[PDB]
């Protein structure tokens, strides 16, 4: 962080927008899945926690 | 004739450039014995599941 | 008497090793690709060169509110008589697509008044032939149309109507009076042509340019693409057109440009101009005019070894020079290589071609110890 | 009459004057082989010949092998150097042992 | 080190203090023309550090 | 994450002395993967003042087969004319 | 597309329309990295767009 | 007429394909194969294209499990 | 030229190491 | 002869080449922007 | 662009541009046929292609004709007058009602 | 059109050949034995 600071980037970063975009969705699908799958693993160790 | 010793000097440091990175694909323990292929083999490393 | 500048030229930024999110320019910039300001001081003449690809919305509408707000003199619309009885018979159209529904029936004012002689037939074989082979190598979508007049020339002469100014019709791309001039030159064949049109990509660049152009229209719309056309991507194109037909580039391009320049510069009321012509012709009208008025921006000179670092080769060599005497000096012994830097273009690393510099005629000759540490004295001096 | 000069190694002598001198033939050959192209570029010390991605085009470079050797009267080894910017023309000039 | 840096500071003063006969020569042939460097590039954005 | 060597090898402060004065020897930081080439050939010449890298790129790898059969129309038909005229001739 | 629109609220439409959407959906395949280098080797290939935008890259002279 | 259809590319072969929201909609409550399938599709895909180093190490160990 | 004499000399300074 | 041979337009060539206004004149269009261009065609 | 005089009979207003033209023309041509004779020899307004006793070569008159056809658009009746001297290229050339 | 065409080439040349010094400056030799003379080859 002080190096940044004190420096600044490297550069900007050549991307798309439409891997922009994915990559936005993948983030929200993912956290998405992480949730159903928090949900699943608590129903299933029910009799266990 | 550089002899290395067993210390984690800066002189030691030095020589760090002159080495191979070492291969971590031999390392552990291996779920395929050798791949019966001829046309790839003694170059690759067996696949592991 | 002549001013030779450059016109079309396509290539931007050549000095600059570009790539990887450094790009060369940006080639999106709407609103100023297609607009420019031209200046007469001898008679205060101005003129509003608006360049359409007949295919984009937003910039029909800035069209329209520029001849608005402007009130132009005179507005010189690159259509025809038919094509605007067409155009002014459709109604209650406000978006580029719904007038690319009538293409066709705007692509009927392309009317040729040739007759029906065996000359004419021939020729007339010929053009059609020759016209579709080049289609075939312009290859562009219905959405995209540069040579069918779209909304902007509709609300230029709307506007134009509004205002009570005179409006002067410059005809299509192939008019009359080009359609005469291709029947002069006799070089129209459908076979000739496809045999060149499928050589003018001569080496990898124009073929990689070709892809990545055509890669654009091909994911972004007309509407997209209209926008995103700079001055290098249509000198580009005109290029592309004269490696694909010399002749009818010479024709096409050239010979309109200074037609257009004529009747902008001559064949006009004046003192305010609005001319909405085709995209490509606005780099000649542009250059002629400028020419003409003598308006050109100032001349940089460009020295070609401006952009040479001399001083730092000179020195350079000096310090390898002084670097080796040293050494040498050093050690009691001689220089290795007089190369300042190792590379491998002489394989002198493992041939037995030295890269030693010892020249001399004789032995009475000054520069016998040029390069050797004799030359320098014992406080690492250059001379004696 | 105008005597040529004794002392050789005048091409690295005067690295201005062989700069210049491959600005001139490059010039004129890009401008003869490709006109559509390099017509309306002025060629400097700083110009390249590659794509704006940093792609070479082997013809090009070899059209300017040829010109380099024509001006030069040097064997530019084509399968060692690619010649794909002034510098690198001056460089393989400059390194030469026998230019005129 | 100490013997090293000892050497570095006499050779760099030896290479402060040396005639440069290349500022004597003839502006574009062995020296830089009169008008000074000059780049002839547009660039549209900041290169990368 | 590097590319090239100079840089990796120029000031490393991930080496063993740090690490062991710190004794934790994450498995991420190999040297195995610290750095590796690009794949695009990338040799020196001599600059002005110093060794210059030049990189030698030919022909993009990303070519879609819509490009290689738009190309070949003309290779196809030719083919199909020379085959026709030996028919004919 | 007025007839299509028109016959997609019929239930037998639907149904069919379901069976093919589920025959879609039942193969889904994955496909493992079998090789000694796994995620992390595969991960650490895929880092060449990124490499010199990053603050171990940046120009910085010692001296 | 026949360039427009037979030259111009279709724009789906050419741009990167974009994520099918329809399959990550509705998902059963299970961990299943299919939804183990679609967690590890995902992060791996993600790894490939993010310059974001943080992410890729989280969705790098999370992809071992 | 004097500026470019100091830029040059400014070029072999050696750090207090 | 001992000296390498140049040829008396190739001297001329190095002379004009000395002074430091030097450009290529033979090109069609201005691509130097000098304001002493003539266009030689 | 530089537009082209509306008014016509430019060559007759001109003497001095047309006889520079006629010389220029004349010179070329006369030089590329006959370089062992003409390349020394400046040509000027009384500058004759005729012997030392007056007697006249077909030949290079007839290369004067085509020279300024070409140069001046015209059709020379080389049955009527024959062109031994600049002089009389002036004068044909000023006689005839289209020259450009 | 109605202004007999000239090329601009010819009408440059018309425009140089107005200055008093005017001489070809095309040939091998100075036969002008003008002060300013380079030789084109
Ligand atoms: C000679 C064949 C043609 C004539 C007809 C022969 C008819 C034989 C009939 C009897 C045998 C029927 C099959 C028996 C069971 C096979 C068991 C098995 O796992 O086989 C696959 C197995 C591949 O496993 P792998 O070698 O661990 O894979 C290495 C790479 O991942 C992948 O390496 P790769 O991509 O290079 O391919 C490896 C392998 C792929 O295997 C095959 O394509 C199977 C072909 C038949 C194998 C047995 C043929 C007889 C050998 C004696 O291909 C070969 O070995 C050559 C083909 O191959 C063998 O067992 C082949 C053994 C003999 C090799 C030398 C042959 C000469
Ligand atoms: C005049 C009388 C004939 C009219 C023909 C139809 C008509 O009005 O066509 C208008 C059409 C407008 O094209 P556009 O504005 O690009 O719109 C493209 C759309 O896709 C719209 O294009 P399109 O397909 O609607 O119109 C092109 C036209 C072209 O097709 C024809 O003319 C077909 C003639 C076939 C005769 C029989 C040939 C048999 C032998 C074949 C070998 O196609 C058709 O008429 C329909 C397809 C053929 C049906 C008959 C087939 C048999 O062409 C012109 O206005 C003339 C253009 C002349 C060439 C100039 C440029 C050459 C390429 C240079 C490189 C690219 C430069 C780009 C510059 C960008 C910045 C400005
Ligand atoms: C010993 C004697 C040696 C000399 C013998 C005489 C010359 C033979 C070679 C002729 C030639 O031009 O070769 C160059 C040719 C490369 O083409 P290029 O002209 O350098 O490419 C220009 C741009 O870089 C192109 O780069 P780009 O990425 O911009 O363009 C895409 C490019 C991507 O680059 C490649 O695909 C090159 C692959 C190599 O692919 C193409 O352009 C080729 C495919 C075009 C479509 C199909 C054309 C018709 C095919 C036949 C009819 C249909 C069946 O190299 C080869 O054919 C073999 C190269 C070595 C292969 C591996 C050997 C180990
Ligand atoms: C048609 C004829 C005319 C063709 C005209 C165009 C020719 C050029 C095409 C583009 C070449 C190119 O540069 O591509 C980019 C491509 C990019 O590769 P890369 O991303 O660097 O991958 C590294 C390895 O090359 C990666 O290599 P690899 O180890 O992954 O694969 C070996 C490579 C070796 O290729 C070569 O060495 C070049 C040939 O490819 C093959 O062996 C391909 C043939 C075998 C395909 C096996 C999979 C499909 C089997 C089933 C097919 C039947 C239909 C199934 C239907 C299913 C149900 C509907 O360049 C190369 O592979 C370099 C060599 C280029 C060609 C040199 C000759
Ligand atoms: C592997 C094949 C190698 C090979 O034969 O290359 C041909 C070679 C291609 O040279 P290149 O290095 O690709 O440079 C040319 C450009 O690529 C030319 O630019 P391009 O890549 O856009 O052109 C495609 C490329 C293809 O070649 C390659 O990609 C080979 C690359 C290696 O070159 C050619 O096709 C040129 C050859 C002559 C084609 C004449 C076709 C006439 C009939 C056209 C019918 C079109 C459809 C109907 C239209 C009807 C009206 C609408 O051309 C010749 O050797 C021409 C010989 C003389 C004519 C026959």
């Amino acid at each position: 962080k002080q190096f940044e600071e004190r420096y600044g980037r490297a550069g900007q970063i050549n991307i798309s927008k439409v891997t922009y975009s994915t990559l936005i969705d993948v983030e929200k699908a993912v956290l998405k899945m992480d949730r159903l799958f928090r949900k699943v693993a608590k129903f299933e160790n029910r009799a266990f926690i | 004739l550089v002899r290395l010793r067993n210390e984690y000097s800066p002189e030691m440091d030095y020589y760090l450039s002159n080495f191979h990175p070492y291969e971590m694909q031999e390392m552990g323990e291996s779920d395929t014995t050798v791949l019966m292929s001829p046309y790839k083999y003694a170059s690759h490393y067996e696949y592991t599941q | 008497m002549i001013s030779a500048r450059a016109v079309h030229r396509f290539l931007r930024n050549p000095n600059l090793e570009t790539g990887a999110a450094f790009r060369a320019g940006t080639r999106f910039d709407p609103f100023k690709n297609t607009l420019t300001v031209l200046k007469d001081p001898q008679n205060g003449r101005t003129l509003y060169l608006i360049g359409t690809t007949n295919s984009s919305t937003l910039l029909a509408n800035r069209t329209k509110d520029l001849v608005q707000k402007e009130k132009p003199d005179a507005v010189f619309v690159q259509t025809n008589k038919e094509w605007w009885n067409l155009a002014k018979n459709i109604q209650d159209v406000k978006c580029q697509q719904e007038l690319n529904r009538y293409n066709d029936l705007l692509s009927q004012a392309y009317t040729l008044s040739l007759d029906n002689t065996i000359r004419n037939l021939v020729f007339k074989a010929k053009f059609y032939s020759w016209l579709f082979v080049i289609n075939w190598f312009k290859a562009f979508p219905d959405d995209f149309h540069p040579f069918i007049p779209g909304l902007e020339m509709k609300f230029a002469i709307e506007e134009a109507n509004k205002q009570n100014i005179p409006v002067v019709l410059g005809g299509l791309e192939v008019d009359d009076v080009t359609l005469s001039a291709l029947k002069v030159e006799p070089r129209l064949d459908p076979f000739s042509q496809l045999y060149y049109g499928y050589r003018a990509l001569h080496n990898s660049f124009w073929r990689r340019e070709h892809f990545d152009n055509y890669a654009t229209l091909d994911v972004v719309g007309g509407e997209a693409y209209a926008e995103s056309m700079d001055r290098f991507r249509t000198n580009w194109f005109v290029k592309y057109f004269e490696k694909l037909a010399p002749y009818q580039k010479k024709i096409i391009v050239d010979q309109k440009d200074l037609d257009l320049f004529y009747a902008l510069y001559r064949d006009t009321p004046g003192k305010k101009i609005v001319a909405v012509v085709n995209q490509w012709h606005v780099p000649g009208i542009e250059n002629h005019w400028k020419s003409a008025t003598n308006t050109h921006e100032p001349l940089k000179a460009i020295n070609p070894i401006g952009d040479m670092d001399i001083n730092k080769y000179m020195e350079s060599q000096l310090v390898n020079d002084t670097l080796r005497a040293f050494v040498s000096k050093v050690g009691k012994t001689e220089p290795a290589t007089w190369k300042n830097y190792s590379t491998i273009y002489h394989k002198d690393n493992y041939e037995a071609e030295r890269v030693r510099h010892v020249a001399f005629v004789d032995h009475k000759d000054p520069h016998m110890y040029h390069g050797l540490p004799q030359d320098y004295d014992d406080n690492i001096k250059p001379k004696h | 009459y105008n005597f040529p000069e004794y002392r050789t190694g005048g091409v690295q002598a005067n690295p201005g004057i062989t700069a210049k001198r491959i600005i001139k033939c490059i010039g004129e050959r890009l401008r003869k082989y490709d006109p559509a192209r390099w017509e309306n570029v002025p060629i400097t010390f700083k110009t390249h010949f590659r794509d704006e991605n940093g792609y070479s085009d082997v013809a090009t470079s070899i059209q300017i092998h040829d010109a380099l050797e024509r001006e030069f009267g040097i064997d530019i080894k084509d399968r060692l150097a690619l010649v794909t910017d002034v510098e690198t023309a001056f460089y393989i000039v400059m390194s030469h042992h026998d230019p005129l | 080190f100490k013997r090293n840096l000892q050497m570095q500071r006499k050779v760099h003063d030896i290479l402060q203090k040396m005639d440069r006969p290349y500022l004597r020569g003839v502006p574009g042939v062995t020296k830089n023309i009169s008008a000074g460097l000059q780049d002839y590039s547009a660039p549209v954005s900041k290169k990368s550090q | 994450m590097f590319r090239w060597l100079f840089l990796y090898w120029y000031n490393s402060t991930d080496t063993p002395s740090a690490i062991a004065k710190v004794n934790l020897w994450s498995y991420i930081n190999l040297r195995l993967f610290k750095a590796r080439l690009s794949s695009s050939i990338a040799y020196y010449i001599l600059g002005l003042n110093n060794l210059e890298l030049k990189k030698l790129k030919i022909f993009y790898k990303n070519t879609y087969f819509d490009y290689i059969y738009l190309k070949s129309i003309p290779c196809l038909f030719l083919i199909i004319f020379f085959t026709n005229l030996y028919l004919f001739l | 597309l007025f007839l299509i629109n028109n016959y997609k609220a019929y239930k037998i439409n639907t149904f069919f329309l379901y069976i093919y959407i589920y025959l879609n959906n039942l193969n889904i395949i994955w496909y493992p990295i079998f090789k000694a280098y796994s995620i992390f080797g595969y991960y650490k290939s895929t880092r060449l767009n990124f490499i010199d935008t990053k603050n171990e890259n940046i120009k910085r002279i010692k001296y | 007429m026949i360039w427009k259809y037979l030259q111009r590319t279709n724009r789906g072969n050419i741009i990167q394909a974009g994520l099918q929201h329809r399959k990550f909609e509705n998902l059963p409550f299970k961990q299943n194969f299919d939804n183990l399938t679609k967690a590890y599709d995902l992060r791996m895909w993600y790894i490939s294209n993010s310059p974001h180093e943080a992410k890729n190490l989280e969705y790098v160990n999370e992809l071992e499990a | 030229d004097e500026a470019y004499l100091n830029e040059v000399r400014q070029r072999y300074v050696t750090p207090d190491m | 002869r001992k000296e390498l041979w140049r040829s008396q337009d190739a001297l001329q060539e190095e002379e004009l080449m000395v002074n430091e206004n030097w450009y290529p004149k033979n090109t069609q269009y201005n691509i130097y922007n000098q304001p002493d261009f003539i266009k030689p065609k």
